[PDB]
RNA sequence: UUGAGCCUUGAUGUGUAGGAUAGGUGGGAGGCUUUGAAGUGUGGACGCCAGUCUGCAUGGAGCCGACCUUGAAAUACCACC
């Protein structure tokens, strides 16, 4: 059906311009839901070497769309300011080890000093499927208070892929075309300022931008 | 492709090998032959880069990861069976056992906060998550059931400590330098187990052993190291 | 001729060496000697690199 | 070559191992069960199997470091026992020299030759006999324990895995010592044509049955 | 006829613990099924020989996903390779 008929309908090969696609991707609407489409980017690195991994985050002006249980795994002064700054829950070791078990999960997870106790709390099942507080990422740091902050502006982290292809969540369908272009394009400045200096060659080829149940296109 | 460039190396009084130069590098098994107390082993050691020369560069690789087997088959016996292989390779053991000092440790800085923080990004980098799942199914495969996995190096006959040391080797390997892989020696069926095992994978290779028909059956190039 | 030459770089971070002789095959072990280092005006310690 | 010649401080004559139930278990059923059998001052009855059968610690017990779980094996009064192990680590330590690990040995020897010889006769000079013993490799410290067997000179020779780390061309020399040494012997080795090069009371051993003796090990592999 | 490089398409891929031959990257829980299904009979090829797989009419429109032993989550799909 879908998969037979929307792929004669557009081409992959034609690099299509940003207002075109913006506007196809949500004309395509062929199957009802929230429609939470994302991005692809070709970043040209060699994911093989360490040091080329661009592991980072921005924040947007649009954020995720939802929010998650952003609480401070560190008793003490960052935990009491995440709190009042509206985290999930508090930071404590009833829920590391007790309920780390029990409690399925969160939706990010902050560190401090104060109590290192989420550096092996979670274990191998609460950051087995990317939970960690990335000491690059800032997640572990004191400022419990402005790691919360950022939380609620709606920082988005991205990573890569072994072979160097970053997807990460940009925003929903309900934000409307000229709002995709305050998020891409801040995400693409966010990327190149971030970009390792140690980039040879071209740096980036191919941006496609995806729907959840519909496919991809080649933006530029 | 490694490279030797004027190597040297002056044990006691008098120089081991003087002055050698050659180039390593393809789908080839570069095995190799001496006198018991001249080189071989130590030249083994100076490619690997863990002891450097007296003259010379070893003139390494980048990072493609050279995956070696030791001469002692007997000095792993604390370790256990799970333990040596997870530990083959560097940059995981190291950073396992320096996250080891966490729940040995009741205090906890600022410093190490962010240290904690990053040291766990970089295992889930180097894949700690799998480490040991990576682990037993290649012990399963070499032939070591899962009844000894946790079971200490000692109680193990050593023509399965070697079965094990050589699949210490096998996590992403190019650039294998196996020492010499018999003596506990083999019975014959797990010596064309070995054969076919190193000959049907696609890597470059540098054996040592001094089995005659073994290396026959095997190599394809014979790099001498007798005279000089 | 059996003596080779050798030459003890300064570490003092300067470059600078003075270069004698040593019988190379005894056991190799470099040579640590406390010398005059010109450059910086101090008497430092001299290890062997040839 | 390395010149290696196995002596006999004393000759015994009527007969030296006489075992008659081992019964020896580690966690598993017993590896073995009887095991009754003798010496006869004969040669080497080359014990065989493959990897795990537990000829290593079957020697282990006939040598009296591991007991059996009930069994008797005894020697004669005057056997004299020189060991092999398949692994000698707990003997190359505590930091000494080659020339005095080697004169630890000896039991009435000057200083300076009759241990300064025969380190020469295999392969070792001047430059080599101020080494530490901690730091030869392989060959070489299978070399330095044929040594020290030539200095004790027993009458019985338990040599577990001797061809090991040889050169193949230590081997044969190896080989001929033991064709020419005139006392008893055991050894576990696995080499096809050194069974085969010098065997005769070959015995072989498996989870359930432990053969003995077809002869050479020609007719044995013959035979099966 | 046999190599090497590229484009496109189609096949292609377990454990240790299983209802199951799970590549990650995590986006998400509701799509997928009738531009004819659930399952039935017909076999190609591959096959850590258990199974995937696709030409095929008829039979006519249920299945899947979630929970779940688990290091991981499931051809609920898609993009990136
Ligand atoms: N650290 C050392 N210091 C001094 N001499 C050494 C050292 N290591 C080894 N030797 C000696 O120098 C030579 C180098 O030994 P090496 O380990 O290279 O032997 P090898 O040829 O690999 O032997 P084998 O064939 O038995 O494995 C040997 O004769 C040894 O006795
Ligand atoms: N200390 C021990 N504890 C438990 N099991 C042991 C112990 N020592 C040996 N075993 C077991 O006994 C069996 C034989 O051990 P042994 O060391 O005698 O081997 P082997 O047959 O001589 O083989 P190889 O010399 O080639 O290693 C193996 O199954 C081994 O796991
Ligand atoms: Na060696
Ligand atoms: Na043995």
């Amino acid at each position: 059906k879908r998969m037979r008929v929307i792929r004669e309908k557009v081409d992959a090969t034609k690099q299509y311009d940003i207002n075109e696609a913006i506007a196809l991707l949500k004309e395509l609407a062929t199957a009802k839901f929230v429609e939470s489409v994302d991005v692809a980017v070709n970043l040209g690195i060699d994911a093989r070497k360490s040091d080329q991994n661009v592991r980072g985050a921005t924040v947007l002006p649009h954020g995720t769309g939802r929010s998650v249980r952003v609480a401070v795994f560190t008793q003490g002064a960052n935990a009491e300011a995440a709190k009042a700054a509206g985290a999930e829950l508090v930071g404590m070791e009833d829920l590391a080890d007790q309920i780390k078990k029990g409690e399925m999960n969160f939706d990010v997870v902050i560190a401090s000093p104060d109590a290192m106790r989420v550096v092996g709390q979670l274990g191998q099942v609460l950051g087995p499927r990317g939970l960690m507080p990335n000491p690059k990422v800032g997640t572990v740091t004191p400022n419990v208070a402005e790691a919360v902050k950022n939380a609620k502006a709606g920082q988005v982290r991205y990573r890569n892929d072994k072979n160097g292809i970053i997807h990460t969540t940009i925003g929903k369908v309900d934000f409307d075309a000229d709002k995709l272009k305050e998020n891409l394009e801040a995400l693409l400045v966010a990327l190149k300022k971030a970009k390792p200096t140690q980039a040879k060659g071209v740096y980036i080829k191919k941006v496609s931008i995806s729907t959840t149940m519909g496919a991809g296109v080649a933006v530029d | 492709m490694l490279v030797s460039s004027n190597v040297t190396m002056q044990f006691g009084s008098k120089p081991l090998f003087e002055n050698i130069s050659v180039k390593f590098g393809g789908g080839n098994r570069y095995g190799l032959i001496g006198a018991n107390g001249s080189g071989k082993s130590t030249f083994m050691k100076i490619l690997g880069g863990d002891l450097e020369p007296t003259l010379g560069n070893v003139s390494l690789d980048p990072n493609e990861r050279i995956g070696k087997l030791r001469q002692d088959q007997f000095a792993f016996e604390e370790f256990t069976v799970l333990d040596t292989v997870i530990m083959g390779h560097k940059e995981l053991w190291e950073v396992k056992q320096e996250r080891d000092r966490i729940y040995a440790l009741p205090e906890m800085s600022e410093e190490d906060g962010y240290k904690v923080a990053d040291l766990e990004v970089k295992y889930g980098e180097m894949d700690g998550y799998s480490a040991e799942a990576r682990a037993g199914e290649l012990l399963l495969g070499v032939g070591i059931p899962v009844e000894q996995h946790y079971g200490p190096m000692s109680e193990v006959a050593p023509g399965w400590k070697l079965r094990v040391l050589l699949a210490q080797a096998l996590f992403a390997d190019p650039d294998i330098l196996l020492l010499d892989q018999p003596t506990n020696n083999l019975d014959i069926d797990t010596i064309r187990w070995l054969e076919q095992v190193l000959n049907e994978r696609d890597s470059t290779m540098i054996i040592i052993s001094h089995d005659r028909h073994f290396l026959n059956m095997v190599c394809t190039h014979m790099a001498d190291l007798d005279y000089g | 001729g059996i003596r080779e030459k050798i030459k003890l770089v300064s570490s003092a971070g300067t470059g600078h060496f003075y270069t004698t002789t040593k019988n190379k095959r005894t056991k190799p072990e470099k040579l640590e000697l406390k010398k005059f280092d010109p450059v910086v005006r101090q008497h430092v310690i001299y290890k062997e690199a040839k | 070559n390395p010149f290696i010649r196995f002596e006999q401080d004393k000759k015994l004559f009527r007969n030296a191992l006489e075992v008659e139930g081992l019964t020896k278990g580690f966690d598993n059923g017993p590896l073995f069960k009887n095991l009754n059998l003798l010496l006869e001052v004969g040669e080497k009855l080359a014990v065989l199997g493959t990897n795990g059968v537990g000829k290593s610690t079957l020697l282990k017990t006939l040598v009296g470091d591991l007991q059996p779980d009930s069994g008797t094996v005894k020697w004669s009064e005057n056997a004299r026992i020189g060991y092999y192990a398949q692994d000698h680590e707990y003997e190359f330590e505590n930091d000494l020299t080659v020339f005095e690990w080697m004169s630890q040995w000896k039991q009435e020897g000057d200083d300076e030759q009759a241990v300064r010889s025969i380190l020469g006769r295999l392969l070792f000079s001047q430059d080599d006999i101020k080494k530490p013993a901690k730091v030869l490799s392989g060959g070489e410290k299978g070399r330095m324990l044929f040594g020290k067997l030539m200095m004790q000179k027993p009458n019985i020779l338990i040599m577990d895995q001797p061809t090991n780390h040889l050169d193949m061309e230590s081997i044969e020399s190896l080989n001929m010592a033991l064709e020419l040494y005139q006392g008893t012997l055991i050894f576990v080795s696995h080499d096809r044509e050194f069974v085969s090069s010098l065997a005769t009371r070959i015995l072989e051993i498996t989870p359930e049955r432990v053969i003995d003796f077809s002869g050479n090990y020609e007719d044995y592999l013959r035979s099966k």
